[PDB]
RNA sequence: GCCAGGGGUUGGCUUAGAAGCAGCCAUCCUUUAAAGAGUGCGUAAUAGCUCCUGGUCGAGUGGCGCCGCGCCGAAAAUGA
């Protein structure tokens, strides 16, 4: 996902916003600098990567960067973002957030409940060459209860984690229904 | 060279049979001769076994009937292997039986001169698939083979 | 519940902290208003929700009534309200997630906290999940 | 908008009855350029009309979020 990247300077912080242009900021070790993008078109970007896909940005000096979205300040009262960072990478082992996905029905919702899944994204210690999409979790045998920690997740190459090895990744949960309504308002 | 009226369907055994309902408020409010319209069916089910045959009723404009012996439905061929006399009440968590992909393959030989499907590789899944939406499931070995 | 008795007004002071981000479940419930939840209030939604998918999905009552909504006897001016008539209220301010859903398609969680809204005094607005995490 | 055609299956389960159509559980294939084991009414249960196709037609349409302004919601006692 690439984005067209825009300098910063004195410009008042409000003012940017009555343009479309988000404010936000792209630093790290060896770097520091004001910056602001385009809402409109941020928004696209953002949507589809969010903070696992890396986000290239084109500066007016023809600087291709890789960066990462740190994180994103937004303005309670009807979501929307009021600053944005951006996280400089080079070569060096660097920790953020990958994607999951759980393929299959566990042997709980197949027979009558609902996926809790507590994250979607695991944090990882890894190198800018490796940003995996995705981190494939086997959750087939997961009956009504169980749980898949983050002991036992497809770690592939040369990318080890970051949280707790006991962390928990997810969890089956028992669905809610009426027939609990009769036992809940009585006792 | 002959005149109908309208469709109906029954279900009920083949030899074995009394103007009973859901046979009674069928045949009975539209009137039949039995007298010799039954003599049609002991003839249809003399050589023929016993089981849930729709003979595809259609009342004729001479107030008879088209006694068209068709084959049994998709719920009879199962709980054959089973032995059984119904189905399970939810599809999905609980099993009654678990029969095979084998048995679908010769007792859906029995299906096909009347039913609309060609060859006997789609009618594999049609007796393997109207069996999932019923609370049984099968094992299979060959399959799609490939490269 | 433990506290300590009857509590003071307060002030629904802006929107400030009063708001958050979508933590569970696939779409979200938040208040457009400052106000006053109560419990019952909380429950008139907690029910319906249910009522709608029985043996559905999973709900989450993220905001939680820890102020106690004092009264008094009808009368006039000796002491403070004995109050506790309606019960104990959780201050929510505009942004504020307050029912998560999942475990249902979108026109499931969709008429499911819509109705909620309307067994609510404020308004309200039914939310996706877009990306923003954090 | 219109003309025409409109399978095993009557899905499995429950039930006096549950035939796409009170309730429950669910993810088959085939004739085919097309027809959902099913959108609504209907019958005691059905059939049925309709929300599938080709042609005619002839160029756009459907739905969604947000804004500025307005509309219903809005009934009182001397005359407005």
């Amino acid at each position: 996902y690439r984005l067209k990247a825009y300098y910063r300077e004195g410009e008042k912080p409000s003012a940017l916003r009555r343009a479309g242009k988000l404010p936000g900021v792209m630093y790290n070790r060896h770097l520091n600098r004001k910056v602001y993008v385009d809402l409109v078109e941020f928004d696209k970007v953002f949507r589809q990567a969010s903070i696992h896909h890396v986000i290239v940005l084109e500066l007016p000096d023809g600087q291709s960067l890789p960066t990462l979205v740190r994180q994103v300040n937004l303005d309670k009262r009807r979501r929307r973002p009021e600053h944005v960072d951006f996280f400089v990478l080079s070569d060096e082992p660097v920790e953020m957030y990958v994607p999951l996905r759980f393929v299959g029905t566990p042997a709980g919702v197949r027979a009558g409940g609902v996926l809790q899944e507590i994250h979607r994204d695991i944090l990882v210690k890894v190198s800018p060459r490796n940003i995996p999409e995705f981190i494939e979790v086997d959750v087939s045998g997961l009956e009504i209860g169980d749980s898949l920690h983050a002991s036992d997740l497809k770690l592939p190459p040369g990318v080890e984690l970051a949280v707790s090895p006991e962390e928990t990744i997810a969890a089956v949960v028992p669905p809610e229904d009426v027939e609990k309504l009769a036992e809940e308002a009585a006792a | 060279m002959k005149k109908v009226v309208a469709v109906v369907k029954l279900q009920l055994p083949a030899g074995k049979a009394t103007p009973a309902p859901p046979v009674g408020p069928a045949l009975g409010q539209h009137g039949a001769n039995i007298m010799e319209f039954v003599k049609a069916f002991n003839a249809a089910t003399a050589n023929m076994g016993d089981a849930i045959v729709p003979v595809e009723i259609t009342i004729y404009a001479d107030r008879s009937f088209t006694f068209v012996t068709k084959t049994p439905p998709a719920s009879y061929l199962i709980r054959k292997a089973a032995g059984l006399e119904k189905g399970a009440h939810k599809p999905g968590r609980e099993k009654v039986g678990r029969i095979t992909w084998e048995q679908v393959l010769e007792i859906a030989k029995q299906k096909m001169p009347d039913l609309n499907t060609t060859d006997l590789e789609a009618a594999a899944r049609m007796i393997a698939g109207s069996a999932r939406s019923m609370g049984v499931e099968v094992v299979g070995a060959p399959e799609v083979k490939d490269a | 519940r433990m506290k300590y008795r009857k509590q003071q007004r307060g002030r629904l002071k802006g929107a400030t902290k009063g708001g958050d981000y979508v933590a569970f479940g696939d779409f979200g419930l938040v208040a457009l208003e400052p106000a006053w939840i109560t419990a019952q209030q909380i429950e008139a939604a907690r029910v319906a929700m249910v009522r709608h998918f029985r043996r559905g999905g999973k709900i989450f009552i993220r905001i939680f009534p820890d102020k106690p909504y004092t009264k008094k006897p009808l009368e006039v001016r000796m002491g403070k309200g004995k109050g506790n008539v309606e019960g104990y209220v959780a201050v929510v301010k505009p942004g504020r997630v307050m029912f998560e859903v999942a475990g249902v398609t979108e026109e499931q969680a969709m008429e499911a906290l819509r109705i909620a809204g309307h067994k609510l005094p404020i308004k309200t607005k039914i939310v996706r999940r877009d990306a923003y995490d954090e």
